[PDB]
C-alpha cells in the first residue's frame, strides 16, 4: 500500500497567486501520478496524468513535475473557477491510491 | 577443489519446504543429513541452502543426488553470469538477485543456483535473505496454483520471483535517473559528475546480468526439456516477455546516463577559460604593486628616498591607480 | 522465432492493446473513395461508417488521425480481420519501419520527422499502412501529415493515379513520405551551415550542446532511414501477391531515393563529428590569448622582483651596497631588460 | 598462385549421412573422396590447406570446376561473394576470431561449393565454428538428417553467422572495460587500444556489409540448385545479418566518440591542477603584496607607531585570506 | 551539343588546363602477329593515315600544351570537339561516354617522391575507335612500360587478339601501378606513425594533414573509376564486342577493393590526429602540474619571508634560542608537508 501525503491540508490565496500544491509519495511510483480537481458536489476532473503532461480541455495554467518520489501541482495565475479541492493519485500499481486533498480557498 | 569464491561466510542454514496436493510441511535445520530423505518423495519438495561457504555440505548433496562434479564449480563461482545447462537427470540454471541502496547508491549482486531434480528443486545462496519470500506465502497459504502442480512450476514461480524483484529493483534506479537528470540540468558539481559515473557503471552490470537471463528463458521455453513438461510453456513465455521489457528499460536508461555525460564532459575547455581568465586577472592586478613595493623597499643608503613631501602614502595611492586601471582594462574584453 | 502471439506485459490484464505514445488532443477519420468514374470524399469521427468500405472494389484510402483511441484501432482490426499483434505494433510507437507480408493483407511501418526552429528538435510520428485487397488503411497520432499532394492529384484526377488500383495508392504514400525526407534533410542542411558557423565566431556551451544534439539526431535519423531502405527494397524485391507486378519500377525509384537520403545523413554524420573538434581548437585558441597575457606578465614582471631582492637583502659585511649613485644603474638595468623582453615578445608575436 | 600466409598443415574429412546412418570418415588420400561425390544420400566434403594447389586444381578438374573460381579460393584478401554457375554455387565467407589480454582480429577465409549431393569446404587453420552441424549430423538431432545437400549448406551459413554474435559480445566487453577506462584512466596505452579497436570495427564493417548481398542473393534468386522450401532459412540468415550489421555500426558509433570522451578527461584533470593553482595564486600573491606595503624603507609612515601594529597587520590578512576561501567554497571550486 | 562557352576566352578556342609544357612526342605501335612497326614523329601528319588503317594501332602523344596537335587529330579523326575540350581540360573527374563511333575515357596517373609527401596527378585520356588506341597524357613518363615491353617481346594474348585488349592492358596497367604508389604510401604512413608514438614533434600536424588531402584526392579520383567501370561491365557497349566481359568484371571487383581500402584508410588516419592530441594533451598536464607544485611550495615560504622580513618599530621578533633556525625548520616543515600532500595526490 503506497501512502500520498500532500500538503497544505488546506490553502489561502487570491487570484493571481502561483499556487503550488506538493504530493509526498512512500515508495517510489516510477512516474504515475495524476492530479484532479473537484468542486464540491461534482466528480473530480481529471488535470494532469503523467505527472507532467496536460489532459486535452484543461487551462494551461496548471503544471506538473517530478524531482523523485516527490511531485508537485502549480497553478501559474489562480482565477476565481480555480477554487475548489485537488488531489493526488498513484497508478504505479494495480490498487490505486490517492491523496488526502487540498481546498484551495480565498 | 570446489572452494568458495565469494565474500560471505558468516550465515549459514537448510530449509526445507515440502508441499503436497492437499498437505504442508516446513522446518529448517542446520545438519545436511535431514534433509537428505526427501530426494525419493513423491511430493515437490523445496530445499534451500542459504549458505555455500561451508563447501562440505554442497558436496554432499551433490554427492547425495548425483550431479555432475562440473556444476559445483559453477555453483562455488559467484563471479559468473547468468546460465542454464540441461543434463538428462536434472537443468542447472544460474542467477543473480540485486539489491540497491538509496543512500549510497551502490549495486551488489548475489548469486543463487537452482537443480530441478526430478520431483524437487534446490536453491544455493551466498548469505541469507531471498526474493522469494511471496512465493513462501504463496505455498504456504494455499493461494494460486503451485500447491496443484509439480517441481516445475517451483522453478516457475523462483523465476517469476526474481523477474519481480528485478522490476523494483528498476523503480528505484528509475527515481535515480530523475533526480540526477535534474542536478546535472541545473547544478552541475562534481559528486552530480561521480554520481553519473556509478550510475552508468550499475547500468552496465544490470546489462551484462539481463541479457544473459533472457537467453536462459528463451531456452528454457523454447528447447522444453522433458523436466519442464508441457502445461509450463506459456509461464516461461510469459517470464520471457517480462526479461524483454527489463532489457528494453536497462537500455534506455543507459542511453539516458551516456546523454547525460556528454554535455558536461564536453563543457570542460570553458571551465579552462574562466580559470585563467580569474588567474590572469589576479597575477596582472598583483605582480607589478608587489614589484615596485619591493622597489621602494629596496635599501641601498644612497637614494632619494628622504620624505621630501610625505611619499609613502603618494606611492600607496600610485598602487591604487595602477590598480584601478588595470581593472578598468579588463571587462573591456568581457572577461 | 516459431509462431507469434501477444507479448505478455507486466502490469497489464492479459490481451490489454495500449497506445505508447504522447498526443491525446485529436481524433478524425478520413475517406477518400476515388475511381475513373467519380471520388466521394468524407470525414467523420464514426468508425462504423466506414467499415462497409471494406467490400470496395473501388481504390479506397481510410485515414484515421488520433490512435489514442485504443477502441477504434480494435473495431477496425476486427472488422478487416487483422490479427491483433498486428495492432499491438500499430498502437506501439516506440518502433522502427518494417513490413510483415500475411496472406490477406501488407502491413507497414514508417515514420514522420518535422524540424522546427527556435528550438532545435527533431521529433518523430509514426504512420502505419495496411494494405487490404482495395483498401488503404492509415493510422496516425496527430494532425498533419506529408500526403497533400496525394489528395490533390486524387481531387483533380491530375495524373495517373486514378486510373490505377490501390496498391498505386500505397506507391503515392510511401514515395510522399520519403520526399519529405528530403526536405527534412534541407532543413538539417542549413542547421549544420549556421551551427559551423556559430562554433567558430561565437563559441560557448550552447554551441556544443546544439552539436550534440544534432549529432543524435543524426544517429536517430540513420537508425530510422536504414529499416526504409530495407523495406524499400523488400517491396519492390519480394513483391507480394497484393502488390501487383506493373507497380515494382516506382518502388525501385523510391529505394533509389532512400539509398542517396542514406549517403546523405553519412556525410551530414562525418561534418557533424567534425565540428567537435573545431569548437575544441577555437576555445583553446581563446585560452591560448589569455594564457599569453598572463605569461608576458609574469616574464616581465618576475625577474626585475628577483633583482629588487638581490639588491634589497641588508647584507651590511660588504660595502659593495654601498655605493655612491644616484639611483642609475639598478633602475637603468630593470628599464632595459623589461624593454627588451617587451620587443623580444614583439617578435615571435605576442599581444 | 597461393596469397594465404598459413601453410603449416593440410587435412581432409568427409561426412555421408542419411535418413538411415551416416558414415563419417577422416583421411589425407585425395584419390579416397573421388567415389564419394555420386552418392545419391547428402555428403560433407571438407578440405583443409589452400597452399597445395596441385589438389585444388585435381579437385576442379574433377568436379567440373572452373579454373577462375579456383583462382578465387586460393585469394584470400578477396571480400565475400556469390557466384552462380549452373553445375555448381560459389559462396565465399570470412571466419574471426578474437582474444582477451591482446588485441587482435583474424580473417580466415573459407569458401563453400554445392553441387548435386556433396558440399565443398575450404579453409587455412584447423578449426571452426562447424562443429555444431557436425553434432547435429552425427547425433541425430534437428531435421538436418531428412534434407538435402542446400539444407546443409544453410546449416553451415547459420552457424558461421551466429558466430558473428558472440564474436559482437566480446567486442562489446572490450568496448566497455574501453569506455570505463577513457572516462577515468586517460592514459597513452587507453588512447593505443582505442585506436585499435576503431581499426578492428572497421574491419568487421568492411567484412559484414557483404555478407547481406550474398544472403540475399541466395534468397532471391534461388538457382535450382538449391532445392526450395529452405528459402525461409536464408530469409533467417539474412534477418540475423541485418541485426549484425545494426550492432556493428552502433559499435562504431560509440567508439567514434571514444576519444573525444578521452580528450575532454585529460581537460577536466588539467583543469583540476589549474584550479589548485589558481586558488593558491590568488590567495597568497594579494597577502604578499599586503606584507610588501609595510615592508618600504621610508623614513616617515604612518601607521608604524600603533598598539601591537604587527598583530593588526596580520589579522587583516587572515581576514583577506577568508573571505577569499569563502568565495572559493561559494564557486564550489574548493 | 558544343563548345562550352568562356567568359574570358574567344567563342571557339580550346585551352589547355594544366601546368606540364615540357616536352612534345608521339609515339605510334602498330602491333601485328606477321611483324610490328615502333618510331618517334615529332609532327602529326604521319599518325593521320592510320585512321582507317586495318591493322590495329597504338599512338601515344605526349605533350598537350600543343592544342594545334590535338584538335587537328580531333577532326582528322572525327571527335567531337567536346571530348577535345574535355581532353585538354587536365582539371577533371575521371569518367567515361559512350558516343556512336567512339568510347572516351578519362582516368588520372598518380606519382609520388621521397622527402616529399606530394601526390602528383597526371590526367591521360583514350579513345578507342575503329582499331585505334589513341592516348593523351601530360608529360614523359608512362606506367604502361610493362604493356609495351609485353608487345615487343611477342607474350602475351594482347598481340595476337584484337584492340580491346589492347585498351583493356592499358587500363590494367594504370591500374596495377597504383599499387607502386599505394604501397609507397603505406609505408611512408607506418614509419610516420613509428616518430609519431616516439617523437610527436610540430611538423607531425603538417605532414598528417597533408596525408589527410592526399586521401581526399585519391577517394575523390577513385570513387569516380567505379560508374565507370560500372558502365563498361554492365552497360556492355558494342565496342566491346562481350568477349571482355569479365575483363572488366575483374577490375569492376578490384576498384571496389580499392575504394573499400581508402574508405577504411581515412578513418585509419584521423585516428592519427586523435592520438597527436592525446599526446599534446598530456603533455600540457605534465607542465601544468609541475608549474603547480613550484609555486605551491614557493608561495608560503614567500609569506614567511615577506611578514618576517617587514621592517617595523615594535615588532614581537621575541628572539627564543635564535629563532632564526627556528623560523628556517618552520619553512622546512611546511615544505615538506606540501610536496607530502603532493606526493600522496600523485601530482608529482
Ligand atoms: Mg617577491
Ligand atoms: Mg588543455
Ligand atoms: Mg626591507
Amino acid at each position: 500500500d503506497i501512502q500520498m501525503t500532500q500538503s497544505p491540508s488546506s490553502l489561502s490565496a487570491s487570484v493571481g497567486d502561483r499556487v503550488t500544491i506538493t504530493c509526498r509519495a512512500s515508495q517510489s511510483v516510477s512516474s504515475a501520478v495524476a492530479w484532479y480537481q473537484q468542486k464540491p458536489g461534482k466528480a473530480p476532473k481529471l488535470l494532469i496524468y503523467s505527472a507532467s503532461s496536460l489532459y486535452s480541455g484543461v487551462p494551461s495554467r496548471f503544471s506538473g513535475s517530478r524531482s523523485g518520489t516527490d511531485f508537485t501541482l502549480t497553478i501559474s495565475s489562480l482565477q476565481p473557477e480555480d477554487f475548489a479541492t485537488y488531489y493526488c493519485q498513484q497508478s504505479s500499481s494495480s490498487l490505486i491510491t490517492f491523496g488526502q486533498g487540498t481546498k484551495v480557498e480565498i | 577443489t570446489l572452494v568458495y569464491t565469494g565474500k560471505y561466510r558468516e550465515d549459514f542454514e537448510i530449509e526445507v519446504m515440502n508441499y503436497s496436493i492437499e498437505e504442508f510441511r516446513e522446518f529448517k535445520t542446520t545438519d545436511v543429513e535431514s534433509v537428505l530423505p526427501f530426494r525419493d518423495s513423491s511430493t515437490p519438495t523445496w530445499i534451500n541452502i542459504t549458505g555455500i561457504h561451508r563447501t562440505d555440505v554442497v558436496q554432499r548433496v551433490g554427492e547425495f543426488f548425483g550431479i555432475h562434479p562440473l556444476v559445483l564449480e559453477d555453483i562455488l563461482n559467484v563471479h559468473q553470469r547468468p546460465k542454464v545447462e540441461f543434463f538428462e537427470n536434472y537443468v542447472f540454471i544460474v542467477l543473480k538477485m540485486f539489491t540497491y541502496d538509496k543512500n549510497l547508491h551502490e549495486l551488489e549482486s548475489e548469486q543463487v543456483s537452482l537443480i530441478l531434480t526430478k520431483n524437487c528443486v534446490l536453491m544455493f545462496q551466498e548469505k541469507i535473505g531471498d526474493v522469494f519470500d511471496p512465493v513462501r506465502e504463496r505455498i504456504r497459504y494455499n493461494r494460486g496454483i503451485i500447491r496443484k502442480k509439480r517441481a516445475d512450476y517451483l522453478l516457475y514461480s523462483l523465476i517469476d520471483a526474481l523477474v519481480d524483484d528485478y522490476f523494483v529493483l528498476l523503480e528505484k534506479i528509475d527515481d535515480e535517473i530523475d533526480v540526477l537528470e535534474e542536478e546535472v540540468l541545473e547544478r552541475p558539481e562534481k559528486e552530480t559528475v561521480q554520481r553519473t559515473h556509478q550510475l552508468k557503471r550499475n547500468l552496465v552490470e544490470l546489462r551484462k546480468t539481463i541479457w544473459p537471463l533472457r537467453e536462459v528463458l528463451s531456452s528454457l521455453y523454447r528447447d522444453v526439456p522433458p523436466l519442464i513438461e508441457k502445461e509450463t510453456v506459456p509461464y516461461f513465455r510469459d517470464v520471457y516477455d517480462h526479461t524483454i521489457q527489463i532489457a528494453d528499460t536497462v537500455e534506455t536508461f543507459r542511453d539516458i546516463v551516456s546523454g547525460l555525460l556528454d554535455v558536461y564532459l564536453s563543457s570542460v575547455s570553458n571551465k579552462t577559460n574562466e580559470v585563467m581568465k580569474v588567474l590572469t586577472i589576479i597575477a596582472t592586478i598583483f605582480m607589478p604593486l608587489t614589484f615596485i613595493a619591493g622597489i621602494y623597499g629596496m635599501n641601498f643608503e644612497y637614494m632619494p628616498e628622504l620624505r621630501w613631501k610625505w611619499g609613502y602614502p603618494v606611492v600607496l595611492a600610485v598602487m591604487g591607480v595602477i590598480a584601478v586601471i588595470m581593472v578598468v582594462y579588463f571587462k573591456k574584453k568581457k572577461w
